[PDB]
RNA sequence: CUAUAACGGUCCUAAGGUAGCGAAAUUCCUUGUCGGGUAAGUUCCGACCCGCACGAAAGGCGUAACGAUCUGGGCACUGUC
RNA sequence: AGUAACGCAAACAUUGGUGAGAAUCCAAUGCCCCGAAAACCUAAGGGUUCCUCCGCAAGGUUCGUCCACGGAGGGUGAGUCAGGGCCUAAGAUCAGGCCGAAAGGCGUAGUCGAUGGACAACAGGUGAAUAUUCCUGUACUACCCCUUGUUGGUCCCGAGGGACGGAGGAGGCUAGGUUAGCCGAAAGAUGGUUAUCGGUUCAAGGACGCAAGGUGACCCUGUUUUUCAGGGUAAGAAGGGGUAGAGAAAAUGCCUCGAGCCAAUGUUCGAGUACCAGGCGCUACGGCGCUGAAGUAACCGAUGCCAUACUCCCAGGAAAAGCUCGAACGACCUUCAACAAAAGGGUACCUGUACCCGAAACCGACACAGGUAGGUAGGUAGAGAAUACCUAGGGGCGCGAGACAACUCUCUCUAAGGAACUCGGCAAAAUAGCCCCGUAACUUCGGGAGAAGGGGUGCCCCCUCGGGGGUCGAAGUGACCAGGCCCGGGCGACUGUUUACCAAAAACACAGGUCUCCGCAAAGUCGUAAGACCAUGUAUGGGGGCUGACGCCUGCC
RNA sequence: GUGAAACUAAGUGGAGGUCCGAACCGACUGAUGUUGAAGAAUCAGCGGAUGAGUUGUGGUUAGGGGUGAAAUGCCACUCG
RNA sequence: AUCCCGUGUGAAUCAGCAAGGACCACCUUGCAAGGCUAAAUACUCCUGGGUGACCGAUAGCGAAGUAGUACCGUGAGGGA
């Protein structure tokens, strides 16, 4: 009943940082990949979807 | 008949959960999925604990296989499962072992078992475990024993040797109206989690080889094929030089 | 008696379309011909068979119930006119 | 081109006020809209949008003194609410292990992982912005502390328990609601009238307790078996004890003792000098201080509670920890050490907590006619969470003012005719509830069927517990709500599924049929391999091919 | 009803991919919309509504692939 | 031919063995089946000096100011 573009729902922050996260990024070889050619673009954040385990930003 | 019992000890609810799907996360068996959750009873197949007598203390249901099952208690308070062997009542005694009378339920070696014997829950191994007839109506005659070695007709109606050291019990399996059933309606097939089977003619060439010609398509394959791409009616596909061999003797007609 | 062909001859094939249906979601010529329904019917229903090119699990022929199905007619109803 | 538009057809109006300036900002009085929301709350998300003061460049589809905008300064308080310090599901990672050019792949113990299991708090008050968090009352968990009582406790291990479906209806109850009773006020300029308007509230928790409820075997006699009455049988219920076998607990077998049991709810404490209609006084005229009457009864009645209580069905309905029980084996600790108890005093880990959340703050690039899990469920009419009109609470749609042309769109009606329209009755109109009579071909005997078609219906008295009499209207289920139906044919048996955003079908599925493969280290599928699925299955099962209910059949080569 | 059984009203019972119909899921016709209020909507009607049902949270399968009651459909407005 | 690897076979020790572009003879050259070694050569995320018929804000680095920023994208990434 919704339409196409609405792709992008209300997901929880928890299920996200579980995903691109960067506990994940870490995990893979590809990520770490990943993560060395962030660093050499040099942008000021790592991994957007990431998350706190506990905190202000923090998903119970 | 049928009177659901709270759960004793043989009831777990540990089992794989993708049905169809293997390690990979593929869907390797078509069609499973959706289905009634069901518990696994823990049956005891190899019968292996010898020289105590058993009484059949009720008569179950068993979602994982069509035949019965049968809660059956010792004097040592220990409680199995069995396979309902047909016409078996409850309150009757079963036992098994190497000399033992010869009635529904009682599991021996073959060494033991007199030439004509009707049997089921035939082990083709020593102590791996019954493998062969556990379905429901299913059952195996004993034919013919020589050597080491005893020949049986199994409900294929393959004659086949075996071990003559493999234990057996005694009477065919129970619930033989099973497949007298008539199902009736889609949603009873999707209770079992069967789920719908498209035809091979139907789909898309990219799909399956018999792919859409214009309107309906007559198969244009010069022969009827698996989605994989080999012959669908009779090319065997038993393994030419399998270890069986020498034991299989005629083969199903 | 005009006609038609149960019956014969021949040809060629692995064998020559049986039951049932048939101008059909299949019929080219074709708005086939007949009957019905209409004051008037290229659609519709029934039947003929001359099936261009139906036909037996790519199922054949029936069929109660069912369908935001396709298609013809009728009562009620109306600014559809 | 100073043109189209200014984002619904819920609707505004006036008087004051502030101000340089007011259709738009504040207040008052009307009027209007929502009310299974356009109300209140919570999950996710957002991230400071919350509150106060200041501002009006930009933003706001106009305005602007205003703001979810800009500037400063504030604001989120927990043993009990939600997660973590507890337990596991799907799944994930995976020591060693197996495999693999490398990266890695599979996989065992382990460890993660809530959407589930376990586990303790409520009422009132304060309140620019927080409250089961702060205050005052009563509570409750977990430890520690002392007295007393025992001597072994602790983990590892053995067990019981935790622990589970759908559908159905009948109870027994509350929550709510309505009407009385009691209490207080009442004159609302009209013909009459007090027939009017308000109040009648209280939680968790602790003690008690359970019938007209539900369960507690059989046999004889009756009440319809039932609710019952007399007798009898000897475990015959929750619930306990003993014994036996390698046998502690458990399971299992034999023996014994028990007629009660179960749990919502109820009575009482908590609980009154709480709360509250009014009454008195102040008004910075915003709000404030002061004293407070009655606080019960009946009838409706849940989709909530007992309740995993029943009865029935087949498709047969999570794990683990806390918890209760316990010998041998192993490890460790041991005396004022540890454990066991009823009181008493003490003691109290992190993180969330603002605000919005049927949204102008999330998701749609917008202050966008859209999407977004859950909770609570008032009145009158009504079968109802439909509809209409309302309460509580919230709103009047961030451009107005006129005028009343053509034309377009959303709508109401139309003389006579009544499908003549058109590709086609497309769209409109018609029908409609309830009770009563009646109801066909055909059939797989279930249906068809609400077939079709007809009658009745308001409001008063009277009778029986439907009937008669009266009486208005042109019209009585008078609005809203609320089937057009019949006769044919094709196709497909049927409910289903499908081309997100031009195709919903005759296509796909289907129950059924039939062929063929497959004897378990199965065939088949995926992997380089290890191995995984198939299947913790075993030919009444598993692959695959075609056909497609039921009926009649399925011919030749 | 007969000795067994069949056959038939009755009551009880509450089956159904039953019926009508809100929520909810869809998307059949029409009108509007077409520099939209909206990159698929609104309005009036319409289908299913105890099931082959709907949905939440957390997961799975990945491009010589996956998934598909099969449309070349879907796999972040992208899919021969 | 020389060189180096899968499968299978499988020698000779200096009176030998290998190479000299199939192969054989002769002559020449060399000593496989154990290892290790600097320099001359390649390069610029850079450091220190220097030069420039190099740019001068649409150029020169994407970037002379928050520049891998704002913003966009679930994400890899894009990017003033
Ligand atoms: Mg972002
Ligand atoms: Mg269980
Ligand atoms: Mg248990
Ligand atoms: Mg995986
Ligand atoms: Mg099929
Ligand atoms: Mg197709
Ligand atoms: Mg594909
Ligand atoms: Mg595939
Ligand atoms: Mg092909
Ligand atoms: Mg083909
Ligand atoms: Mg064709
Ligand atoms: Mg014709
Ligand atoms: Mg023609
Ligand atoms: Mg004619
Ligand atoms: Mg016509
Ligand atoms: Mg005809
Ligand atoms: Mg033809
Ligand atoms: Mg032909
Ligand atoms: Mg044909
Ligand atoms: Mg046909
Ligand atoms: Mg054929
Ligand atoms: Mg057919
Ligand atoms: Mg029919
Ligand atoms: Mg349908
Ligand atoms: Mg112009
Ligand atoms: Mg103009
Ligand atoms: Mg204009
Ligand atoms: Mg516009
Ligand atoms: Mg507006
Ligand atoms: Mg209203
Ligand atoms: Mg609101
Ligand atoms: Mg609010
Ligand atoms: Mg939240
Ligand atoms: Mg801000
Ligand atoms: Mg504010
Ligand atoms: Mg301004
Ligand atoms: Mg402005
Ligand atoms: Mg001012
Ligand atoms: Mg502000
Ligand atoms: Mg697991
Ligand atoms: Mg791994
Ligand atoms: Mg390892
Ligand atoms: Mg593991
Ligand atoms: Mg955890
Ligand atoms: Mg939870
Ligand atoms: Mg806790
Ligand atoms: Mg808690
Ligand atoms: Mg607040
Ligand atoms: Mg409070
Ligand atoms: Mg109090
Ligand atoms: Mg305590
Ligand atoms: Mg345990
Ligand atoms: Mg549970
Ligand atoms: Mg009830
Ligand atoms: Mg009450
Ligand atoms: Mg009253
Ligand atoms: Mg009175
Ligand atoms: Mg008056
Ligand atoms: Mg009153
Ligand atoms: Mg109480
Ligand atoms: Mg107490
Ligand atoms: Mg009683
Ligand atoms: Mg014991
Ligand atoms: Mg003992
Ligand atoms: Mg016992
Ligand atoms: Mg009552
Ligand atoms: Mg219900
Ligand atoms: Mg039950
Ligand atoms: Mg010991
Ligand atoms: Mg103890
Ligand atoms: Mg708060
Ligand atoms: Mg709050
Ligand atoms: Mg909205
Ligand atoms: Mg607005
Ligand atoms: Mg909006
Ligand atoms: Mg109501
Ligand atoms: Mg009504
Ligand atoms: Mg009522
Ligand atoms: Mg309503
Ligand atoms: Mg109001
Ligand atoms: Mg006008
Ligand atoms: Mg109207
Ligand atoms: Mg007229
Ligand atoms: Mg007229
Ligand atoms: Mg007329
Ligand atoms: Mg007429
Ligand atoms: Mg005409
Ligand atoms: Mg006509
Ligand atoms: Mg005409
Ligand atoms: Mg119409
Ligand atoms: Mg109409
Ligand atoms: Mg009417
Ligand atoms: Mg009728
Ligand atoms: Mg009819
Ligand atoms: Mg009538
Ligand atoms: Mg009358
Ligand atoms: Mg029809
Ligand atoms: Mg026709
Ligand atoms: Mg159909
Ligand atoms: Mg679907
Ligand atoms: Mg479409
Ligand atoms: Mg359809
Ligand atoms: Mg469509
Ligand atoms: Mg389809
Ligand atoms: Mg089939
Ligand atoms: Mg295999
Ligand atoms: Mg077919
Ligand atoms: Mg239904
Ligand atoms: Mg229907
Ligand atoms: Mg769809
Ligand atoms: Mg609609
Ligand atoms: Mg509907
Ligand atoms: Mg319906
Ligand atoms: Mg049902
Ligand atoms: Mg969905
Ligand atoms: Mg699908
Ligand atoms: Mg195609
Ligand atoms: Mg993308
Ligand atoms: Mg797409
Ligand atoms: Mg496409
Ligand atoms: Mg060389
Ligand atoms: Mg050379
Ligand atoms: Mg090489
Ligand atoms: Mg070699
Ligand atoms: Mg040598
Ligand atoms: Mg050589
Ligand atoms: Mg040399
Ligand atoms: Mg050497
Ligand atoms: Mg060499
Ligand atoms: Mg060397
Ligand atoms: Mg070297
Ligand atoms: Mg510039
Ligand atoms: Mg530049
Ligand atoms: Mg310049």
């Amino acid at each position: 009943k919704a339409a196409l573009c609405l792709t992008k729902r209300s997901r929880s922050r928890k299920s996200l940082a579980r995903t691109h996260g960067f506990r994940l990024r870490m995990s893979t070889t590809s990520g770490r990949a990943l993560l060395k050619r962030r660093r050499a673009k040099g942008r000021k954040i790592l991994c957007t979807k990431t998350n706190p385990s506990s905190g202000k930003r923090a998903s119970p | 008949q049928v009177k659901s019992n709270p759960r004793n000890n043989l009831i777990s609810g540990q089992r794989r959960c993708g049905k169809g799907r293997n390690a990979r996360g593929i869907i390797t068996a078509r069609h499973r999925g959706g289905g009634h959750k069901r518990l696994y009873r823990k049956i005891d197949f190899r019968r292996n604990e010898k020289d105590i007598y058993g009484k059949i203390v009720t008569i179950e249901y068993d979602p994982n296989r069509n035949a019965y099952i049968c809660l059956i208690h010792y004097g040592d308070g220990e409680k199995r499962y069995i396979l309902h062997p047909r016409g078996a009542i409850i309150g009757d005694t079963i036992v098994s072992g190497t000399e033992v009378p010869i009635k529904m339920g009682n599991a021996l070696p073959l060494t033991d078992m007199p030439l004509g014997t009707a049997i089921h829950n035939i082990e083709i191994t020593l102590g791996r475990g019954g493998q062969l007839a556990r379905a429901a109506g299913a059952v195996a005659k004993l034919i013919a024993k020589e050597g080491k070695s005893a020949t049986l007709k199994l409900p294929s109606g393959e004659v086949r040797l075996i071990s003559k050291n493999c234990s057996a019990t005694v009477g065919q399996v129970g619930n033989v109206g099973v497949n007298q059933k008539r199902l009736g309606r889609a949603g009873s097939k999707r209770w079992l989690g069967k789920r719908p089977v498209v035809r091979g003619v139907v789909m898309n060439p990219v799909d399956h080889p018999h792919g859409g010609g214009e309107g309906r398509a007559p198969i244009g394959r010069k022969s009827p094929t698996t989605p994989w791409g080999y012959p669908a009616l009779g090319r065997r596909s038993r393994k030419r030089n399998k270890y069986s061999d020498n034991f299989i003797i005629r083969r199903r007609s």
